[PDB]
RNA sequence: UUGGGACCGAGUAUUGCAAUUAUUGGUCGCGCAACGAGGAAUGUCUCGUAGGCGCAGCUCAUCAAACUGUGCCGAUUACGUCC
RNA sequence: ACUCAACACGGGGAACUUUACCAGAUCCGGACAGGGUGAGGAUUGACAGAUUGAGUGUUCUUUCUCGAUCCCCUGAAUGGUGG
């Protein structure tokens, strides 16, 4: 939505990070404010 | 709960919204949209 | 009516291949004589398998084909026919008038123009036309 | 596919077979004197497992290939043929 | 590239505020949404990278240390984003105060309404898909005959 | 040029992949073999070979309901 | 006879300006050449003589 | 106007595996379709040249108002200056 | 490709091919075998009928005919007028 407090420089890091440890696409699924987590999304990623 | 549930769930949704930029791809405000856009850019260009 | 040289259906069906090819124009004959060898194996099949089977009252059941390099002889003339622009079957249904002639001529392969205003970059002289 | 076996006896008494780079077939010696007739596309696939292996070397130039096959190339053909040699090149001169 | 639009973090300082005239030496003259009157400064990365003209609307920052001594542009809005952040629901147009609110300067000034993204084209995407495999009708000609 | 990435229009059977079907012990099937009469074993054959120079060594036959075939020569003698 | 007859064929019928391919690569674009029955212009012949042509005027 | 043809209908033969959106020739009709020395402005040229005229090669089943090359007929003015 | 150093220019006068682009179907040109396949193996090709634009075994039904590399699964390789 609208409503965001985060710089966009900041997400786009992150969201290059996805890219390179792409696994479920991840990547696609998060870039759509849409996330998943649990134990099969690596430590890293998933606390991002 | 895991596994292949979540995982179902979530690629099903990114396929549904996919669709759904797929079916405005059928394009009549999105041409108006690209075709305004566009003309601003080559505005700006020919300016500069 | 129809009269393609003053021949009704019956006298025109009548003709053998010899007596056909004679009357008709430069093209059609040219064709004929450089064939032989079938090169219409299936198009003529399917056609007057189709045709027989009606009861009539109705036309025939329509048969599709991408090919239009073949003629229209007296033989095939009643059938419904599809020859295909590049991406639709269109309908055609086969008059005696449409005999010397090709197929591909009745379907046509592009949508005719008709504009909708000039853009940017016609007339020369600027104004940056708003809004189209 | 079988004309392999003919392919490797005109290898063996030469070391050395070209061919056209090319979909339509050709005889590759264009003449071997067995008078032995092959496509092109077929050749090309025997020699290619073969180099993957490393018993050829491979040489291209224009529109063609030069196909000459190692000492490693006789090891591996001489137990596919059952035969012993005294060696390709000392026959050859 | 990126984001063009950034919303204020209430806390953390920054609050919208819209200049008034420029003065001399880096630093403008700056009013605020909703408090009285102030005086602003610049940032170095701006220092004519970026132009902030005047009644442009702008980010200010705040001192942590102590209030009430200087405050500063640190970003810009487009005036794109103006009249989009200005609709949705928040900052005042008017800039509660004005120069002051107590001589209610500058009245209506009704609002504009940037009511004007659709001209009454752009309607239905709805309609068909592909027909293939289906001999159809279609010969021009149409309309040409009405006798 | 210019490229583009989706090819999807779909959502039909699509064709299965051709896969040989398979008939086991296949010799046994056509030559047959009889009780033992003389101490002599009499070999008789259900298949029959096409007279053709390129089937003329041991290269049977077909059978079909409507039809008998020759799959070496490609050829027909109609039933 | 099914398939492999309706695949690579209508130019090993050999017709227009299809077929060519220079000796050199075997790029077909920008002309083969019939002229004296050489081929070099696709690779150029600016790249290769050593045919003995050179430009004397 | 018998100056020019643009468009347009019918017939025929050749090229090619395929000429339909007429491919190319070749004869009849269409000429009553333009256009009567051309505004502001603008192109490159000094002798076998400018201009006029035709042929071949190139591409290549077929089609050159293009490009590359060769030949024929063959001038006017200047041979100066820095605006 | 876009002032002079874009615009009868990319030898670019393209019917198919050429050809990038569009609609549809086909083929492995996936090397290298570590992992699976008894004499039938895994496998190749096809008349006829049907599907289909297709007297195209593509695919199915049917049966016949054949190297066992062809075949099945991951890794990897490859090709590309894609950037």
């Amino acid at each position: 939505g609208e409503k965001c407090t985060v710089e966009p420089e900041v997400v786009d890091s992150l969201m290059e990070d996805c890219e390179k440890e792409g696994e479920d696409l991840l990547l696609r699924a998060l870039q759509r404010g849409i996330g998943m987590h649990h134990a099969g999304v690596k430590g890293k990623l998933r606390a991002h | 709960f895991e596994s292949e549930d979540c995982g179902d769930l979530v690629k099903y949704v990114v396929e549904q919204l996919e669709e759904a930029e797929s079916r405005y791809r059928k394009t009549n405000e999105f041409a108006l949209y690209k075709a305004r856009i566009e003309r601003a850019a080559a505005a700006q260009e020919a300016r500069r | 009516k129809f009269t393609y040289r003053g021949l009704e259906i019956d006298p025109l069906l009548a003709l053998s291949e010899e007596e056909f090819k004679t009357l008709v124009h430069a093209r059609a004959r040219r064709h004929m004589n450089r064939h032989a060898n079938r090169r219409a194996p299936v198009l003529l099949k399917r056609l007057r398998e189709a045709k027989k089977d009606v009861k009539a009252g109705e036309k025939p059941r329509a048969v599709k084909t991408h090919l239009r390099d073949v003629v229209i002889t007296p033989e095939m003339v009643g059938s419904v026919v599809g020859i295909y622009n590049g991406r639709q079957f269109n309908a055609v249904e086969i008059k005696g008038e449409m005999i010397g002639h090709y197929l591909g001529e009745f379907s046509m392969t592009y949508k005719p123009v008709i504009h909708g205003r000039p853009g940017v970059g016609a007339t020369h002289s600027s104004r940056f036309i708003p809004l189209k | 596919k079988r004309s392999r076996d003919d392919v490797y006896r005109f290898f063996f008494t030469e070391g050395v077979i070209s061919c056209k780079k090319d979909p339509l077939g050709t005889w590759t010696g264009s003449l071997g004197g067995k008078t032995f007739t092959v496509p092109s596309i077929q050749v090309m696939q025997l020699m290619r497992s073969m180099k993957s292996r490393g018993l050829i070397k491979e040489q291209f130039a224009w529109r063609h290939f030069y196909w000459f096959l190692n000492d490693e190339g006789v090891e591996y053909l001489r137990k596919y043929l059952f035969l012993p040699h005294d060696a390709v090149p000392n026959t050859h001169k | 590239q990126k984001r063009d639009i950034v919303y204020a973090d209430p806390q953390e300082g920054e609050e919208y505020a819209q200049v008034k005239k420029a003065l001399g030496n880096l630093r403008l003259e700056l009013q605020l949404a909703d408090g009285s009157k102030a005086i602003g400064s610049i940032r170095g990365a701006m220092v004519r990278k970026v132009w902030i003209g005047q009644g442009d609307v702008v980010l200010v920052s705040k001192r942590s240390f102590n209030k009430n001594d200087i405050v500063d542009v640190i970003h810009r809005y487009n005036p794109a984003e103006v009249r989009a952040l200005v609709k949705d629901e928040v900052i005042p147009r008017d800039f509660r105060s004005s120069d002051e609110r107590d001589a209610k300067n500058a009245h209506s000034d009704y609002v504009f309404v940037a009511e004007n993204d659709d001209d009454g084209g752009a309607d239905d995407d709805d309609q068909n898909v592909l027909d293939r495999n289906k001999v159809v009708l279609d010969d021009p000609l149409a309309t040409f005959d009405e006798l | 040029k210019g490229k583009k990435k989706k090819k999807k229009v779909f959502t039909k059977p699509k064709k299965p992949i051709h896969r040989h079907k398979l008939e086991k012990m296949r010799a046994l099937k056509y030559f047959k073999v009889t009780e033992n009469d003389d101490g002599s074993f009499k070999v008789e054959r259900t298949r029959d070979e096409c007279p053709n120079p390129v089937c003329g060594a041991g290269v049977f036959m077909a059978q079909h309901k409507d039809r008998k075939y020759c799959g070496k020569c490609h050829l027909t003698y109609a039933a | 006879m099914g398939h492999l007859e309706q695949w690579r064929s209508r130019q090993k019928i050999g017709m227009g300006k299809g077929s060519r391919h220079c000796v050199i690569c075997s790029n077909q674009k920008a002309v083969i050449r019939k002229y004296e029955l050489n081929v070099c212009r696709q690779c150029f012949r600016e790249n290769a003589a050593n045919i003995g042509f050179s430009k004397l005027r």
